[PDB]
Order: structure tokens, then C-alpha cells, then sequence
């Protein structure tokens, strides 16, 4: 334990007389007024040291202070019961409970999945959502995340989707899911609290439940944390991990924040140039390894700037993740069920929980004509909007009605209403009839014939 | 490609456009009591 | 017609009713064995910590020379 | 230790021997002990910001350090007082010194000490178990509000020995002496609480409770719980002194926190002359709608760290009455105007801008200000129940949306009320964007008025509909015309003008239509409902549509005096009229 | 359709409510563990203060950790501060003590420990040793408390898998 | 500002400020900035220049108890005739209203080329009426500024269709915005013109057009006024 402290700027610190300081390392520190907080050890340079502050700086005596250095890296006290308890972004139990036992105390970074080891997303889930399944499917143990924007119901299809998730599921051994936050509101705080305790999941799942009230460096180290458990949970206790994160871009905000504090050389947009690795340490943790059972599936859930697509958060999370659902405003003011625009939002891999063997193979081909016949319904909106509605062809006015019926009825559905996938490739095959016999290029005969009544 | 002085020349091709569209507007609105007081005349 | 509607709707007033005390009566038996199951897992804790108890004794005693 | 300044530039200065200081600390910078706060730190020599002029202050200058950080003095003595940025009073300034201007370096305590006030202890006996923000006492303050509660201080935990009360004492004397694990301590009446942290509570909890704005259309459309956010433009001109005064006067929070970040002078001295001139309306008439209220002004020549700080200190006052389990409001003018100064902060700490010259911790410092607020339940032995009912205007500098401050404002905020100029140019009461008006608030406020079975969402979300048709009626009647359309859409469109009349539009001018009572609100909803309801039952009953209008002009002609007559103690009188109402429907059955 | 939302409601509350106890009973069990582990805790805490009361077996453990504590010093000059019933001993063992830090390290010589003067509370400290250097910047807690509360991290997972499987 | 103060808090008098080139001030501020070698923000611009000027057109306005009042009207050119630039964004939200200038019209050989349209003042509401100006100042006020805009209005639409589609209103407001234009605006480099002098060619530029021609007027003003 070193009280030795020299200079302090900003929310930073400085340390010297030490000596063999770890990256990362876990460093407590006693303050002054008797305060401790724990903070990371940043970096190292001869008989001097410097690391960051995650409780600020503020009211903080130079030579009334105390450090214990660990030497060890950051340690994380997982375990096997922390299923139904909550926890804070700090560690510490937000359920007012007794002391958490430690199983393991493992490093809450995370160990990248070797090449060889890592096995390739399969088999299938039902999400309960037709688009999450005919226009986009959702693999078990893939990576996909979630783009909407401010002010849309992010929550509540999030709350859809984790209510619905392991309830759908068993018409394909219970799913076990993870909540994480991370410098959220309060009022989504309690809206996901709600949500969990009217799924019932909360007693099979874990939560971590950063504030913004809270430190930033806590935010950004409850992903981490919600990291490590799923990673035990897919690993050691060889169970389904579901990843459901939240508020991404208050982390990134954070990030910004922490990387123009210390003067780093910032990137695009005025964020970090490690950005995109620090995005992909956690984005190429999910997958599925060989020879162990249960797989880890990456949910995340991020929230566009200004409801801009072309905003650097996007480009960043889909140069990471591979494949995400965006969330449009522009279906999200005409007050149908929750507004998924099937243009922009793609899964990584369609074809792997497609083809005969799985669920069926008119599947990926339905599929296809019904992103096709949406897309010239948009296309001869935008023209019918344009010249008029007599300058149009038959054609365009058919996939308008027909993708204005995919909006209606396809693509609503309900929050508490789950639709099983027979009963979405039924209204799928049901919505194909809308249109022609030769409107739909993308199909192939046998299939017409046998979905056509 | 992206200048302060290609914005302006947009800008004001903007500008001009809007007040186009009002003009174009204004006389439509007139060609079209213009066009309906002839198709009473056409029909008497 | 409206006699017969007002007895379907007390009826069903009253399975609703009789829903609500099935599910009072439900909830306090399992409350009622909850406890019980509490108070064995306590016991098995109990025994657990003598066992441990015995093997704290001996951790303490390898943790006592551990200053080295 | 006594810091000696080694350097100076600008309005920074370096001071060595300052070892004693901490970081982020207010000091006092030269001879004349200019207010002064700590940036940096290096060994014995801290690196200050002065937030007054430099000028004057010269080297072997001694430098005294408060030893702590920006903090307010809470308890008696606060209300009923003017302050600034600073928090100082601007009238005993004038009072004192006798002079127009405010000399630098100059320095004035926040809460009166030379005001003695008659203190007893209320719920607080010797050998009692309390805790910090249990009540201690109460004292009477203001002429308005029940005797305001003194309660132990935060951080201080034990058995009460030697009690002051009751008695007459100054806001400087101990008028308790307290026994903690630290054997002997002293407390009084008056407690200091930082100004960065948020003032503790018990546990915090959602806000039911719904807050009475007084106007019609604020408490239908977008409705403010108490302890809720909202957020409004900051366009001057727009009428929006005139809401925000009638705002806070029809609230039913027990008090108000103003707070203010910078402006113009003539609007300054327009808001502080037209403050201490309104009177309150609930017993009668007590003191002035300023000794329940506390008001904190800066303009433009004020420091920037007396303005994006500002905030922080209103919302510590707010909570310091919210901790004695009182609802109570802050009000924030010209946010816009805060993010600028810290602009010009980020600029002074040299900290890089992340977009469109924001600072880096912009978002976490507007969540960290939006989250201060809500309804709790305050720490103590009391556990009394209170709320902090959070107001912002936002006035960009573009105006556009695309801004830093405005798209963190509508994040943060649940609430957002949009300000048209044109809808004032209307020659229409207060101007408000019924296209962009929206809340997430709209579902726990129905559940929770749908206790007492007063439901306005129902007649909210019919009239929301109705307005959604009427404005589509209203593109297609710019589109083909008004006379090329059927019944129904002409109905709609009469129904649209006459409720952007009658009950939309509320003068705060008169008595009765100054502030509407949720019953008053409901029945007015509820009357117009009926109405349109009889006029689609009528419109299905093969009665034309001229006939109607002209036999049921004389209940649209008693329905617009249902804004008006005063007290609603007799509102059965307006059910009466929609009885009439469905007699009008009987007028159309028969001509 | 109305009795059937209602009586949904009802339902409802009767799952939240059973949910609900359902987290009470794993609360209840959770606590009844920690219950179990701090009760394990504060058996080895009193074996622990048990083994602090034999001054004779104490006083080589003390040199041994004093050596310990030295030797992850390093520095010319070392105080030292102990608690007041081991002040007499420690001052018995200091030609020990510096024996015993120039057996340690050859290369780094012990010029001089400093006793300080202030003790350890009684009431506070059951026993061990803190460690210093002469500026005092930096230093080493040879304490047995301080040591099993440090162990007890590493150590409650290993105790576990023994007794839990 | 200090000879301001000393006249107005002191010598307790009546005060006027006057600034030209406050490009030419925010420049050498800038220079002044660079003088301290501190990192320039946006545009090579400080950021504290906000402050500057809160520190400048602080210094008006009246004060409680004192008779001397002081008023203050900065000038400033914008740059490259932009009004994105800096300064001008600065002094928008922190003075109240502000008074622009029109190339076209000073390129058209005329008087002082105010744009009405841009032109607007906050104050503007407590330095007319009765015992401040007149009871027919604003509302002829804003009726003029709606001839002129009407009139441009319909100046744009006679320049698409022609004259000959020129309607009632329409004309009416065509001959009142080129009268306006080339009288009521014009007025001279040494001319003077009373308040009272104003309003009578207000009021006789506006009796081109007919009494129901003016919606911006009242009645009583209208029935006390025209003559």
C-alpha cells in the first residue's frame, strides 16, 4: 500500500515510488475523507505511475491519500448464484442482499474464441416476431444487434422480444437470458425492471444495472462484467447465454469522453480509434465452441443520434457486429406495432437456419420475393408519390397495396402477442397471394404452387 | 467536393428553388380558377 | 333473456371470486412450505457448517503459517 | 496551507504551498480574496481559475483555500431571499454597500445570520435514535408555508444530548449538540450541502402524482406529473414569461426553485420586477409569491462557472426543500445559455470538443442534471414524502434541432412542449405545437388518475384521434376544398375549430380562466364528447346537417360558458347542459 | 370479456405475487448461505484470535512475517509500527530482525529500523505487524487480520469446491 | 463603457454608445487571444468571445433609483455577406433584435437601405404609444412592414404572370411597397425626420390605399387618425 501521490488533473491520477504495475490492474484507493473508491491502473513509466479515477478526482486531499495496489488485473468475483440476484455496475449487489460467494474470480475483459475452437452459428429460435423470422432469421448463439431511435419504443420492443424469446422458443429445457444497462434513465430503469418481472425471467436471468447517475467508468465496466457471467454461463455451467444489452451509446458517449480527457488522438466523429476493436472485443465474443454445449447469442441494442442512419454508432456497431434490426421513426409516427424497416435490418447468416432438414425450404425463397415485392412497393410509393397515382403501372399499385398490408398486418402484430413461425410463414404465404402470379420473380414454381390456395 | 462555396451555390439553388416552387404554386393555383371559370364557359 | 344474462354474469362474478380464493389459498400454502423447505435447507447448511466448521479449523490453521 | 501564487495568465492562477488544497475546491486569490476555484494540482503548487477579474491580484499576495468544495447553505433564512450565480444577495448588495455596481472580490453570505429566528423542537427529545435528514425542530420562516423543518444534518448519526430548543437563535448558533460513535459533535439549525452532489434521500420511488399546471391545454395535452420532466422552447417574444409565471403559480408543488443561466438585461429586470408582484391564492392572501419561492438570477456579464453551476445549485436548493418532504419545482430559463458557458468551461479546462464546439462531458452532465430530479422518499426518522418537479427551456443559437443541447434536452426530458411563434401569432392563447406535442408520461399518469376514476386519457387519446383527422381534413382542404367534403369531415372540422376556441384557448387574464381544475378539464372533455357524439348519433339519424347546426347553436352557445361562471363547486350544472345536449339529439329527430 | 381482463389482472398479481415469494425463499436461502459462511468466518476469526493469544508461537511467526515484510521492502531504512504488547518483543528481536534481513538479502543491507511510536489499538488489532519505509510513501500490511480478510477472497472459492464439490 | 458609467451612475445624465467595426474589435481580440498563444476554436475564433461580448453589451440599460439612463448600439459588418458568421450569431441571442442592411437597395441607388423584413426589436414595444411616441406608431408599424412584404410578395408574382393578372389587394400593395420604397424609406445621409413627421407619412403613404385595405389597423385609431 503506497500513500505516496504526486500531481492530480482533471479526473485522473498520478502516483509515484512504486514499481512493477500491471495494465489494468485492480488499485484501491483510500481517500482523504476516508472514501473508497476502486479504479484501473492506466499506465506505467519507471519509478512513476498513472491511472484514472472511476469516483472523479473531486475532494480528493495529494498527501492525506492512500493506494493499495492488488498487482493483480481486473478480477471479477463470477459464480453460479448469481442467477435471480441483481447487480450493480460496480459489482456491488443492487438487490439489497447478503455478500455474493465467488465461485471464480475471473478477468472481466473476456478471452477472444480461437478460429479453430469457434463453431459456426446453427439450428434456429423463435423470437415470436415474423420479421425476426421470414424477412430476417435469428440464429441460436449469432450476433445481431438493434438499431432504433430517441423518443421510439426501443424498450418495449426490447421487452417484446425478451418476454416472447424463451416462450416461442420451446416450439422449436428453458432459454436463460442477461440484462445489462449502462448509464440508462431511471424511467427505462424501472420500464425494464417491469418488463423482467412480468417476463418471469428475472429468476433465471442475471442483471446488471449500471445508472447514469453513476461513474462512467462503471458503465463501461458492467459490459464487461455481463460479459465474464455469459461467458462462465456458456462455458463452465454449459447453459444457453443470452446477451441483452442496452444504452450502447451513452458507453460510446462515455468513451469519447474518456479518451478526449486524457488527449488521446481521437478518430472519426471525435471518438477513439481503438473504437472499433473496443466495440469488437465484446461484439467477436459470441459464438459457439466446439465440443461445448450451449452458445452464447449476442441481442444488443443501440440508439441511432438524432434518429440518423448514417451516424458513425451505426457504421461503427455494424463494421462490428455482423448484421443488426433497424428501427425506423418514420413507421414509428404511424402508430402501427413496432416499426422494423425490412430494407435496412438483415441478418448476418439467413441461410444456415433455412433449407429442408430445419423448418422448411420455401423458407429463404418466400423470403426473397417478399423483400422484393416490398422494396418495389417502396419504389413505386416513392414514384406513385411523385407523378401520381394514374401515372402508375398495375404492378406498382399491387406491391403498394401488398407491402401496405405487410406494414398493417405482417409487420403488426402485438408486444404481449407472439407469433409462432408457422403462424408467420402462414400469414407470409398468405400475404404473396396478395400479389400476381409473375409479380414474383424470386420464387420458384413448385413453392408457388403449393402456397397458392 | 465539399466546399463552403459548393454549399452556398446550393444553398442558393435551394433558395431559388423554393421561391420557384411558390411562383410555380401561385400560377398553378390561377391557371387552375383560370382553367375552371373557361370550363363554365366551355359548358355554357 | 336479462335474467338469464345477470345469472351468467353473477356466475361468472363468482368463479372469478372462487379464481381469486384458489389463488389466495395456493399462494399461503406455499408460503407455508416455503418456510419448512427454508429451515431444512438450514439444517443441511448446519450440518455443512460444522463440516466446514472442522475445515475452517484447519484452514486457519494452514492460513497461520502461511507468513512466510 | 497558505498558497502563495508563482504564476499568473489570464484569468488562471498558479499558486505553490497549496498542497493543503484539493482538487476542484473554491479559494480566496490575493489580498482582496477573490473568488477563485481550483483546476489542477501539481505537488505543493495548484493550478486555480479565478472566475472574477485577475486584475489587482499581484505576486507575494497571500492565498487563502476553503479546504472544500462549491457548496449552499440549506435551512432557514434561504427563502424569501434573492440571490446569484454566486449565490449571493443582489439586495442586500444594494442595501449595504449603496452602490449600482457589484465590486470584484467582494463577498456576501447567502442565508441571513444576523436574522434571529424563534426555533422549537418538534418530533426530537433527548435519548431519541436519529439520523441525518431526521427532523431535529421547526421553525417558522415565511409567512406562507407551515414552519420550515430543521433536521440533522447528512453524515451524522447518534443520541441527542444537549437540545438549544425551544428558543430565539440565529442561523450561526448550535442549537444541538449531538453524541455520535465520534463522542461529542455540534449541530444547528442551518446545514451546508455541496453543490455538485445531489441532496440524500431515503429511497427513491416513481412519481404518481400528477402536478396542476392551472392551464387547460398543458394539463390535457401534455401533462406534467410532479417530480416529472418537460421541456419547452426559449424564444423570446413567444409569450413564454407569461407560462412560466402562471406555471408556477397555479402548481401544486409547495414551493418554487428559479433558477436562471443568462439573458438579456431588460428581460432579467422585466422577470425580477414582475416577480415579487404576484400573490398567492390559497388562504386567501399570505406573503408574496417570493417568500414561498426562491429565486437565483445571473445575466450575461455573469462568470460561466456561475452559470453552467447554476443549475446545479438551484436543483440543491430544490431538493434541500425537497428533503424536508415537500414538493417542489426547479425552473430553468435559457438552458442554451448554461451550454455555452460550457462551452467556454471545456474551452478553459482545455479539454477537446467532441461536435459542434460540446464539451465531452455534455450528456453525462445533462443526464446527471435530469436525473437530480423525481418523487422520493427523504432519509431520516421522519420519512416524510416529497418531489422535485424538473422544468427546462432550451433556446439554440440556429434554432435547429440538429444542436447538441436541443437533442439532448429531448432525450433527457420525457416531456417535450414545442413553442410556435406563428401559434402566438395566431391571436390564440399560448402557443403550442399540437403536431410535435408528445410524452411518454401519458400511461403511469392514466393509471394512477384512473384511481380516483378522473380519466382524461380516454377523451385525450379521442380528441388526439380527432385532431389527427382534422388536420388531415385540413391538407385536403388545401389540397381539393372545404365545400367538396361529406358530413362527417365538415363535423370534424367544426368540432377541430370550435375546441381551438373554447376550451384549447384559456385566458390567464380572467378569473375562472386563469387556472382550470381537473374537474373543470374533465367535464369540459367529457361535455365535448358528448356533443360530438350526439352530432355523429344525429348525422346517422338522417338529420341534415344545417338544420343542426342552427337548432343546436344554443347548447354550442352554453357550452362555451362552461370556461367561465367561477367555482366548480356546482359542475353538475354543465352535466345538465349535456342532457340538453342529448335533447338537441331529440331536436334532431324531430325537424 | 371485462370479468375475463379482471380476473386476467387477478392472475396476474397472483403470478407476480408468487413470483415475488419465490424471490423472497432464494433471498431467504441466500442469506441463510452467507449466514453459513460468516458463521464459518467468525469460527476461523476465533481461531484466529485464539492462536493470537500464544505469545511463544506468535513471537517466530512475527519474525518470520517481520522478515517477510522486509523482504518486500527493500529499503536502507525500515519502520516499523506494531501494537503496544508487541512492542517489547519486537524491540527484543530487532539484533534477530537484522540478522535475519541480512540473511534475507545480501545485496541490500538493513541500516536502521525505526520503532514508531505510536501502537495499534488493542481493541482494534489482535496481532500482526505493519511495515514501512523511512519516508514512509509506501507500505506493507503484515497484519493477521488484515492477511485473512486479503486470503479470504481466493480462499472462500477454494473452501467451497472442498466442501461443496 | 467606463466614460458611460461614469456619466450615468455618477453624473446621473442621459448616455449614448455608439461602436463601429466590431469585426475590426473581434479581430484584434483574436489577436489579442493568439498573444497568449492559446489554441483557437472554431474558425480561428476564441471561445470565451462570448463572454467578451457579455462583458461589452452589458454595460446598457437602466438602473433602479437613477434618472441617467444609458443606452448602447454596437455595429457590426458581416463577413463576406454572411450572417453564419460568428460575431453576428454572438450578438443575436444576447442583444435584443438587430438591424440588417440590404445590398440590392443600396446598390439601387437610394437612402440607407434597411431591410424591414429583417429588421425587428424586442424593445420596440415600450418605446411607442401614448406619452412614449403615438397610439399609431406600432400599428402602422406593422401594417407598413406588411405592405412591404405583401408587396414583394406580389412584386415576385407580377414578375410571373405579369401585370395583368395583378389583383386588388395585390396592386394596391404593388404601388404602396414602390411608394414606400421610394419615399418612406428614402430619407437622406443629413436628414432628419420627427416621429411625428413619420407617422404623417405613414399615414399618407397609407391613404393610397382604402380603409378596408388595412387589416393591422383598429378602429378607433383609424376613426382618430385619417382625416
Amino acid at each position: 500500500n503506497y500513500n505516496t501521490v504526486s500531481g492530480v488533473n482533471g479526473p485522473l491520477v498520478i502516483l509515484e515510488k512504486v514499481k512493477f504495475p500491471r495494465y489494468n490492474e485492480i488499485v484501491n484507493l483510500t481517500l482523504p475523507d476516508g472514501t473508497v473508491r476502486q479504479g484501473q491502473v492506466l499506465e506505467i513509466r519507471g519509478d512513476r505511475a498513472i491511472v484514472q479515477v472511476f469516483e472523479g478526482t473531486s475532494g480528493i486531499d495529494v498527501k492525506k491519500t492512500t493506494v493499495e495496489f492488488t498487482g493483480e488485473s481486473l478480477r471479477i468475483p463470477v459464480s453460479e448464484d448469481m442467477l435471480g440476484r441483481i447487480f450493480d455496475g460496480s459489482g456491488r449487489p443492487i438487490d439489497n442482499g447478503p455478500k455474493v460467494f465467488a465461485e471464480d474470480y475471473l478477468d472481466i475483459n473476456g478471452s477472444p474464441i480461437n478460429p479453430y475452437a469457434r463453431i459456426y452459428p446453427e439450428e434456429m429460435i423463435s423470437t415470436g416476431v415474423s420479421a425476426i423470422d421470414t424477412m430476417n432469421s435469428i440464429a441460436r448463439g449469432q450476433k445481431i444487434p438493434i438499431f432504433s431511435a430517441s423518443g421510439l419504443p426501443h424498450n418495449e420492443i426490447a421487452a417484446q422480444i425478451c418476454r416472447q424469446a424463451g416462450l416461442v422458443r420451446p416450439t422449436k429445457e428453458n432459454f436463460s437470458i442477461v440484462f445489462a444497462a449502462m448509464g440508462v434513465n431511471l424511467e427505462t430503469a424501472r420500464f425494464f425492471k417491469q418488463d423482467f418481472e412480468e417476463n418471469g425471467s428475472l429468476e433465471r436471468t442475471s442483471l446488471f444495472l449500471n445508472l447514469a447517475n453513476d461513474p462512467t467508468i462503471e458503465r463501461i465496466i458492467t459490459p464487461r462484467l455481463a460479459l465474464t457471467t455469459a461467458e462462465y454461463l456458456a462455458y463452465q455451467t454449459e447453459r444457453h447465454v443470452l446477451t441483452i444489452l442496452t444504452d450502447m451509446s451513452s458507453y460510446a458517449d462515455a468513451l469519447r469522453e474518456v479518451s478526449a480527457a486524457r488527449e488521446e488522438v481521437p478518430g472519426r466523429r471525435g471518438y477513439p480509434g481503438y473504437m472499433y476493436t473496443d466495440l469488437s472485443t465484446i461484439y467477436e465474443r459470441a459464438g459457439r465452441v466446439e465440443g461445448r454445449n450451449g452458445s452464447i447469442t449476442q441481442i444488443p441494442i443501440l440508439t441511432m443520434p438524432n434518429d440518423d442512419i448514417t451516424h458513425p454508432i451505426p457504421d461503427l456497431t455494424g463494421y462490428i457486429t455482423e448484421g443488426q434490426i433497424f428501427v425506423d421513426r418514420q413507421l414509428h409516427n404511424k402508430g402501427i406495432y413496432p416499426p422494423i424497416n425490412v430494407l435496412p435490418s438483415l441478418s448476418r447468416l439467413m441461410k444456415s437456419a433455412i433449407g429442408e432438414g430445419m423448418t422448411r425450404k420455401d423458407h429463404g425463397d418466400v423470403s426473397n420475393q417478399l423483400y422484393a415485392k416490398y422494396a418495389i412497393g417502396k419504389d413505386a410509393a416513392a414514384m406513385k408519390a411523385v407523378v401520381g397515382e394514374e401515372a402508375l403501372s398495375i404492378e406498382d399499385k399491387l406491391s403498394l397495396e401488398f407491402l401496405e398490408k405487410f406494414e398493417k398486418t405482417f409487420i403488426t402484430q402485438g408486444a404481449y402477442e407472439d407469433r409462432t413461425v408457422f403462424e408467420s410463414l402462414d400469414q407470409a404465404w398468405s400475404l404473396l397471394r396478395i400479389y400476381p402470379k409473375e409479380m414474383l420473380n424470386r420464387i420458384s414454381p413448385k413453392i408457388l404452387d403449393e402456397f397458392y390456395d | 467536393f465539399p466546399t463552403r462555396m459548393t454549399l452556398g451555390l446550393m444553398k442558393t439553388k435551394l433558395k431559388g428553388a423554393n421561391q420557384g416552387y411558390s411562383l410555380l404554386k401561385r400560377k398553378s393555383e390561377a391557371l387552375t380558377k383560370r382553367f375552371r371559370d373557361i370550363t363554365k364557359r366551355i359548358d355554357d | 333473456a336479462a335474467k338469464e344474462i345477470d345469472s351468467y354474469k353473477i356466475q361468472k362474478d363468482k368463479e372469478l371470486k372462487e379464481f381469486e380464493q384458489k389463488n389466495a389459498g395456493g399462494v399461503g400454502e406455499l408460503e407455508k412450505k416455503a418456510e419448512a423447505g427454508v429451515q431444512g435447507e438450514l439444517a443441511e447448511i448446519k450440518k455443512i457448517a460444522e463440516k466446514k466448521k472442522d475445515d475452517v479449523v484447519k484452514i486457519l490453521i494452514e492460513t497461520v503459517i502461511k507468513p512466510s | 496551507e497558505y498558497g502563495a501564487i508563482y504564476s499568473v495568465s489570464g484569468p488562471v492562477v498558479i499558486a505553490e504551498n497549496m498542497i493543503g488544497c484539493a482538487m476542484y475546491e473554491l479559494v480566496k486569490v490575493g489580498h482582496d480574496n477573490l473568488v477563485g476555484e481550483v483546476i489542477r494540482i501539481d505537488g505543493d503548487k495548484a493550478t486555480i481559475q479565478v472566475y472574477e477579474e485577475t486584475a489587482g491580484l499581484t505576486v507575494g499576495d497571500p492565498v487563502l483555500r476553503t479546504g472544500k468544495p462549491l457548496s449552499v447553505e440549506l435551512g432557514p433564512g434561504l427563502m424569501e431571499t434573492i440571490y446569484d450565480g454566486i449565490q449571493r444577495p443582489l439586495k442586500a448588495i444594494k442595501e449595504e454597500s449603496q452602490s449600482i455596481y457589484i465590486p470584484r472580490g467582494i463577498d456576501t453570505p447567502a442565508l441571513d445570520r444576523t436574522i434571529k429566528w424563534q426555533f422549537t423542537p418538534g418530533k426530537f427529545q433527548v435519548g431519541d435514535h436519529i439520523s441525518g435528514g431526521d427532523i431535529y425542530g421547526s421553525v417558522f420562516e415565511n409567512s406562507l408555508i407551515s414552519s420550515h423543518k430543521i433536521l440533522l444534518p447528512p453524515r451524522s448519526r447518534g443520541t441527542i444530548t444537549w437540545i438549544a430548543p425551544a428558543g430565539e437563535y440565529t442561523l450561526d448558533e448550535k442549537i444541538l449538540e449531538v453524541e455520535f460513535d465520534g463522542k461529542k459533535s455540534d449541530f444547528t439549525l442551518y446545514h451546508t450541502w455541496p453543490v455538485r452532489v445531489p441532496r440524500p434521500v431515503t429511497e427513491k420511488l416513481s412519481a404518481d402524482y400528477p402536478l396542476l399546471t392551472g392551464q387547460r391545454v398543458l394539463d390535457a395535452l401534455f401533462p406534467c406529473v410532479q417530480g416529472g420532466t418537460t421541456c419547452i422552447p426559449g424564444a423570446f417574444g413567444c409569450g413564454k414569461t407569461v407560462i412560466s409565471q402562471s406555471l408556477s403559480k397555479y402548481s401544486n408543488s409547495d414551493a418554487i426553485i428559479y433558477v436562471g443561466c443568462g439573458e438579456r438585461g431588460n428581460e432579467m429586470a422585466e422577470v425580477l420586477m414582475e416577480f415579487p408582484e404576484l400573490y398567492t391564492e390559497m388562504s386567501g392572501t399570505k406573503e408574496p409569491i417570493m417568500k414561498r419561492t426562491t429565486l437565483v438570477a445571473n445575466t450575461s456579464n455573469m462568470p460561466v462557472a456561475a452559470r453552467e453551476a447554476s443549475i446545479y445549485t438551484g436543483i440543491t436548493l430544490a431538493e434541500y426543500f425537497r428533503d424536508q418532504g415537500k414538493n417542489v419545482s426547479m425552473i430553468a430559463d435559457s438552458s442554451s445559455r448554461w451550454a455555452e458557458a460550457l462551452r467556454e468551461i471545456s474551452g478553459r479546462l482545455g479539454e477537446m470538443p467532441a461536435d459542434q464546439g460540446f464539451p465531452a462531458y455534455l450528456g453525462a452532465k445533462l443526464a446527471s442534471f435530469y436525473e437530480r430530479a423525481g418523487k422520493a422518499v427523504a432519509l431520516g426518522s421522519p420519512d416524510r414524502t416529497g418531489s422535485v418537479s424538473i422544468v427546462a427551456a432550451v433556446s439554440p443559437a440556429g434554432g435547429d434541432f440538429s444542436d447538441p443541447v436541443t437533442t439532448a434536452t429531448l432525450g433527457i426530458t420525457q416531456v417535450f412542449w414545442g413553442l410556435d411563434k406563428k401559434l402566438a401569432q395566431r391571436k390564440h392563447f399560448p402557443s403550442i405545437n399540437t403536431s410535435v406535442s408528445y410524452s411518454k408520461y401519458t400511461n403511469v399518469l392514466n393509471k394512477f388518475y384512473d384511481s380516483n376514476y378522473p380519466e382524461f386519457p380516454v377523451l385525450r387519446d379521442r380528441m388526439k384521434e380527432i385532431l389527427s383527422n382534422a388536420e388531415e381534413l385540413e391538407q385536403v382542404v388545401q389540397l381539393v376544398g372545404k365545400s367538396a367534403l361529406s358530413d362527417s369531415d365538415k363535423i370534424t372540422l367544426d368540432v377541430a375549430t370550435l375546441i381551438k376556441e373554447d376550451f384549447l384557448q384559456q385566458n390567464g387574464y380572467s378569473t375562472y380562466d386563469a387556472f382550470c381544475p381537473i374537474w373543470k378539464t374533465f367535464d369540459m372533455m367529457r361535455a365535448f364528447i358528448s356533443y360530438h357524439d350526439e352530432a355523429q348519433k344525429a348525422v346517422a339519424n338522417g338529420a341534415n346537417w344545417s338544420k343542426l347546426a342552427d337548432s343546436t347553436g344554443d347548447v354550442k352557445h352554453a357550452v362555451s360558458s362552461s370556461k367561465f361562471f367561477e367555482p366548480s363547486r356546482g359542475e353538475k350544472e354543465v352535466h345538465g347542459e349535456f342532457e340538453k345536449l342529448l335533447s338537441t339529439m331529440q331536436e334532431r329527430f324531430a325537424e | 370479456g371485462n370479468f375475463k381482463s379482471k380476473l386476467k389482472k387477478a392472475m396476474l398479481s397472483q403470478q407476480i405475487t408468487k413470483s415475488t415469494i419465490a424471490n423472497k425463499m432464494r433471498l431467504k436461502v441466500l442469506s441463510a448461505r452467507e449466514q453459513s459462511l460468516d458463521g464459518i468466518f467468525e469460527e476461523t476469526k476465533e481461531k484466529l484470535s485464539g492462536i493470537a493469544n500464544n505469545r511463544d508461537e506468535y513471537k517466530p511467526i512475527l519474525q518470520s512475517l517481520i522478515v517477510e515484510a522486509l523482504l518486500k521492502l527493500l529499503e536502507p531504512k525500515a519502520i516499523v509500527k506494531a501494537l503496544e504488547r508487541d512492542v517489547d518483543l519486537i524491540e527484543s528481536m530487532k539484533d534477530d530482525i537484522m540478522r535475519e534481513y541480512g540473511e534475507k538479502a545480501q545485496r541490500a543491507p538493513l541500516e536502521e529500523i525505526v520503532i514508531s511510536n505510536d501502537y495499534l489499538n488493542k481493541d482494534l488489532v489482535s496481532g500482526g505487524v505493519v511495515v514501512s519505509n523511512a519516508s514512509d510513501k509506501i507500505e506493507i500490511n503484515n497484519t493477521l487480520e488484515e492477511r485473512l480478510k486479503l486470503l479470504s477472497e481466493e480462499a472462500l472459492p477454494a473452501i467451497r469446491l472442498e466442501l461443496y464439490g
